[PDB]
RNA sequence: UCGAUGUCGGCUCAUCACAUCCUGGGGCUGAAGUAGGUCCCAAGGGUAUGGCUGUUCGCCAUUUAAAGUGGUACGCGAGCUGGGUUUAGAACGUCGUGAGACAGUUCGGUCCCUAUCUGCCGUGGGCGCUGGAGAACUGAGGGGGGCUGCUCCUAGUACGAGAGGACCGGAGUGGACGCAUCACUGGUGUUCGGGUUGUCAUGCCAAUGGCACUGCCCGGUAGCUAAAUGCGGAAGAGAUAAGUGCUGAAAGCAUCUAAGCACGAAACUUGCCCCGAGAUGAGUUCUCCCUGACCCUUUAAGGGUCCUGAAGGAACGUUGAAGACGACGACGUUGAUAGGCCGGGUGUGUAAGCGCAGCGAUGCGUUGAGCUAACCGGUACUAAUGAACCGUGAGGCUUAACCU
RNA sequence: ACCGAACCGACUAAUGUUGAAAAAUUAGCGGAUGACUUGUGGCUGGGGGUGAAAGGCCAAUCAAACCGGGAGAUAGCUGGU
């Protein structure tokens, strides 16, 4: 199933009357417009493009506005797309809500989680440090050892070394969905999602089930 | 939170005072043994006319700890001591005939019902 | 923001009482064993206040049968049925931490009269 | 990582930081117009701008205020004197960044800080 | 002159 | 550590290949005194936006 | 290799083999069940903490599903150490007449390097992709992940004289590991509030500020974070290994194989997550933009002059949960991008001034007061200036199909 | 004799090691009325001095200083021709 173009707006909780506190990330989802619909016969797949929210007049440039009035719908603050699967068919110009999402149970949530910038090997890989005292010479929290001696000679690729950290695309599996409220466009999921505050998200249907 | 080479005081009327935990029981690599977990102990002091004498090495269960037990709706009760109810190697129900201090919830299960059917208060 | 504020707002209680540290107070939580559903009360000295809106807690101390436990409570919770000051604290500080390392006569506090 | 943290560490420690922004917000004070390098200039609004909304409302506890923020009494005096009333219908931005270039020693955004009615 | 490390002689002495 | 192979003429070309500066794209003529100067910098007679900002 | 290839052990990071320690599949059993013995397949993941000792090893204590065997300069000192063995001191035992000597022992004893190249981890500039440009994709390929305990039901059933006690399947709940996050419990919070010692200063009292590690301390907002709390490992499919077969001759029988057919594992190809058209084999879809004149010549994918400057971009500025720098994202007056301001929230804890009680330190009233950083909702007060700059003028040849 | 600054020294750790320094800095550390420490001057000379003894020190050099000389020692050894 198809899903859904949301923004993180923060986290809650929700006391029910059993007295548990369940901790939710509150989506907004509001209504996402279909602008095209691609198939096999022209693109060679299946698949609809939606775009959400409001973009400022004079910055959408000249060919997403040709797109956007070509669809026949007010221009968003972007694209996204969603593969289709056989039973289900959408059409252009057309308003999808969290009404699709009332009778899930569990959804899969894509965001950009948080850039940590260049980060070490003991933030990046869990990598220990070593001894603070006895001896120890300017070499705390340094990698290590890269390699083996003359055989091979080189460092192998994937060597777990320190780089840039987070600000990359991430699915959390398997989500409970606590709440559906579709008068306030709103999308409740128990625990945490990947991004910042105010950002970002697509919420899918859960895959593994 | 209690680990290996960690000291305890006995919640129960053993003739033990101090114990030592030297084992995380149940897991490998396992750190930490909360309210409600199973180590092994050695005794370092003792009653002079107790059940135990100084040096066994025998079974416990943490009922109390510093650290303390979180609550569903995301409460948290925490004690000033960690405390411990000694057992034996083999039965696992506990050596003593009264317990002292308060327990906690997170004890009521059948293995530990002697516990808390003996305690003052249970939270 | 909003959205938040909203939804916290309709789920906030509307008659949690007015304590300040220092207090003895006793709150009646509810607690089930088996199938039963009981009110137990735990009666002690609030140490703590923090104050978030839905998210506000307070820790309360007291001494059980030669034990300090200290309990947070969340406010607005449903098990906590109920928050009743007994007595008013005259102190001069939000937390009372010391009252930890404070053991019998050190651990009084002054009675506040207004 | 610096996420939503504001302020400016300027390669001073915090004694140094307060010290100097506390001399230019006597020295913008008492001149209405001071050359300073850019970053300088920021900080020196979100010091300065406070000690005029302060101004402008006269008390001798406000007076007291000003006086352990500037440590100095001719810049209250001129503060509660004239800032107050030349600036009680504004709300807020007393001042004003020109960027005039860079430094000939060593090469700095430099920009002059005014009050808006000089 | 000549190199501390090798005026040394724990390292000068590598593999005796 | 240090080279074992002396880098050439080529390489040090190859290395300073991204060192060029780039000059300003362009100046800005001022609406009142028809100064070029940088732009959001005040001229040097001390205009910005066609006001005399500062004195001399 | 002696115009030098740094040595045992520990730490940090590993990677490969399979002669498999666990988990997975099976044959035989002197296999009743439980638990085993032995062999065959199988390298996906996993694969102890402490005492002693310089130790690797070993022994011991207690765990675990298990505590695998090996290669890698007995991996790893331009990554750390320096306990051991290796200089110079000194002593013991023994040997020597002696200087001295002991894989005998004991106490003490300088470990350098700013990375050119290859490699690896990240992140950009240029050009290409055949008119220019803005987006959204497809997926060749590449990587990550792949562990498992215990309890309960089936069932005290099958099996067994009893003791004991299941296969197959299902439900729950843990350990280690990994990703994300900050709503909670916490940590930090030298940018907020207060207490206080010494001293100096603001003319002095009162009130404040500087300096003493933030002077010492007590709390603590936002952010970052773990000990906190969400999720994960799969199911399924395809082709199989050992193994089990069906039909069936060669060999009238028999036979799993030769023809034909079906099962069969955590290994293999997918399924789950991420990168991904420099995939030069440079792909697809949608949209947007440019429809002037003239002159020379080695007359062709030629050069030159005037007019023209689009879509878009860059630059500049305000900046950001983005960031070493580039980069990426938001905004630029038709504006909430930042600062300020207003209101709130949070934190601290009842300001100063004045009055009253007291001889006085001090207490009480005004008073949950004052102040309050990064937060929340707002507001054009200040700053984001008109422009200028780069990018063009319909886009080659050949051959097929369509319209005409 | 004891605790502790000046002053004398140099036990441990980190930094530095093409250093700020051809032996130091920082934080701790030992002696501190004595076999103490220090200023000016003098004396002892190289198979010699001096040594509360480490082959230690004798001008950043010590199992025999530095300077000039025999001297273009010698080199069955290495490099070059
Ligand atoms: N490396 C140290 C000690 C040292 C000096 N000279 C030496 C000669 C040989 C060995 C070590 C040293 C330094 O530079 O100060
Ligand atoms: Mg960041
Ligand atoms: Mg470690
Ligand atoms: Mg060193
Ligand atoms: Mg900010
Ligand atoms: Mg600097
Ligand atoms: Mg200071
Ligand atoms: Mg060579
Ligand atoms: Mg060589
Ligand atoms: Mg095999
Ligand atoms: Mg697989
Ligand atoms: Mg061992
Ligand atoms: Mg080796
Ligand atoms: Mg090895
Ligand atoms: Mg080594
Ligand atoms: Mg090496
Ligand atoms: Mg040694
Ligand atoms: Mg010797
Ligand atoms: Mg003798
Ligand atoms: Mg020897
Ligand atoms: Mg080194
Ligand atoms: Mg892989
Ligand atoms: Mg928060
Ligand atoms: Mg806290
Ligand atoms: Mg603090
Ligand atoms: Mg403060
Ligand atoms: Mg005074
Ligand atoms: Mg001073
Ligand atoms: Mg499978
Ligand atoms: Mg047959
Ligand atoms: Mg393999
Ligand atoms: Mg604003
Ligand atoms: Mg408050
Ligand atoms: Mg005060
Ligand atoms: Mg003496
Ligand atoms: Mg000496
Ligand atoms: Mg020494
Ligand atoms: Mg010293
Ligand atoms: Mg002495
Ligand atoms: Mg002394
Ligand atoms: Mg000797
Ligand atoms: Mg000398
Ligand atoms: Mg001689
Ligand atoms: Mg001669
Ligand atoms: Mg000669």
């Amino acid at each position: 199933m198809i899903g859904l173009v949301g923004k993180k707006v923060g986290m809650t909780r929700i006391f029910t009357e059993d007295g548990v506190s369940i901790p939710v990330t509150v989506i907004e989802v509001e209504a996402n417009r279909v602008t095209q619909v691609k198939d096999l016969a022209n693109d060679g797949y299946r698949a609809i493009q939606v775009t959400t929210g409001a973009k400022k007049a004079n910055r959408v440039t000249k060919p997403e506005a040709g797109h956007f009035a070509k669809a026949g719908v007010e221009a968003g603050r972007g694209l996204w797309e969603f593969r289709l699967a056989e039973g289900e068919e959408f059409t252009v110009g057309q308003s999808i809500s969290v009404e699709l999402f009332a009778d899930v149970k569990k959804v899969d949530v894509t965001g950009t989680s948080k850039g940590k910038g260049f980060a070490g090997t003991v933030k990046r890989w869990n990598f220990r440090t070593q001894d603070a005292t006895h001896g120890n010479s300017l070499s705390h929290r340094v990698p290590g050892s890269i390699g083996q001696n003359q055989t091979p000679g080189k460092v192998f690729k994937g060597k777990k070394m320190a780089g840039q950290m987070g600000n990359e695309r991430v699915t959390v599996q398997s989500l409970d969905v606590v709440r559906v409220d579709a008068e306030r466009n709103l999308l409740l999921v128990k625990g945490a999602v990947p991004g910042a505050t105010g950002s970002d998200l697509i919420v899918k249907p859960a895959v593994k089930a | 939170m209690i680990q290996e080479q960690t000291m305890l005081n006995v919640a129960d009327n053993s003739g033990a005072r101090r114990v030592m935990c030297i084992k995380v029981l149940g897991g490998s690599h396992r750190r930490y043994a909360g309210v409600g977990d199973i180590i092994k102990i050695t005794i370092k002091e003792a009653i002079p006319r107790g059940k135990v004498k100084k040096g066994d090495v025998l079974k416990a269960v943490v009922v109390r700890t510093k650290k303390g037990v979180r609550r569903p709706d995301g409460s948290v009760i925490r004690f000033d001591g960690n405390a411990c109810v000694l057992l034996n190697n083999n039965s696992e129900q506990p050596i003593g005939t009264r317990i002292f201090g308060p327990v906690t919830r997170e004890l009521r299960s059948e293995k530990f019902m002697k516990i808390i059917s003996l305690a003052p208060e249970v939270l | 923001s909003n959205i938040i504020k909203q939804l916290e707002q309709e789920q906030m209680k509307q008659d949690v009482p007015s304590f300040r540290p220092g207090d003895t107070v006793e709150v009646k939580v509810w607690v089930v064993e088996g199938s039963k559903k009981r009110l137990q009360a735990f009666e002690g000295v609030v140490i703590a206040i923090r104050n978030r809106g839905l998210h506000s807690a307070f820790t309360v101390r007291k001494i059980s049968n030669g034990e300090g436990v200290e309990r947070v409570f969340q406010t607005h919770s449903p098990v906590v049925d109920s928050i009743s000051v007994k007595r008013r604290g005259a102190v001069r500080k939000a937390k009372l931490y010391y009252l930890r390392e404070r053991t019998g006569k050190a651990a009084r506090i002054k009675e506040r009269l207004n | 990582m610096r996420h939503r943290k504001s302020g400016r560490q300027l390669n001073r420690n915090s004694s140094h930081r307060q010290a100097m922004f506390r001399n230019m917000a006597g020295s913008l004070v008492r001149h209405e117009i001071i050359k300073t390098t850019l970053p300088k200039a920021k900080e020196l609004r979100r010091v300065v701008e406070p000690l005029i909304t302060l101004a402008k409302t006269d008390s001798v506890a406000n007076r007291r205020l000003a006086f352990a923020r500037t440590r100095d009494n001719e810049i209250v005096a001129k503060l509660f004197n004239e800032l107050g009333p030349r600036f009680a219908s504004r709300a807020g931005g007393y001042t004003r960044i020109l960027k005039c270039g860079f430094r000939a020693g060593d090469n700095a955004p430099m920009a002059y800080i005014e009050l808006v009615d000089r | 002159t000549s190199k501390w490390f090798n005026i040394d002689n724990k390292i000068v002495d590598h593999r005796p | 550590a240090v080279q074992q192979n002396k880098p050439t003429r080529s390489k040090r070309g190859m290395r300073r290949s991204h060192d060029a500066l780039t000059a300003v794209t362009s100046l800005s003529v001022d609406k009142t005194s028809g100064e070029k100067h940088l732009r959001h910098h005040i001229t040097a007679d001390g205009y910005y936006r066609g006001r005399k900002v500062i004195a001399k």
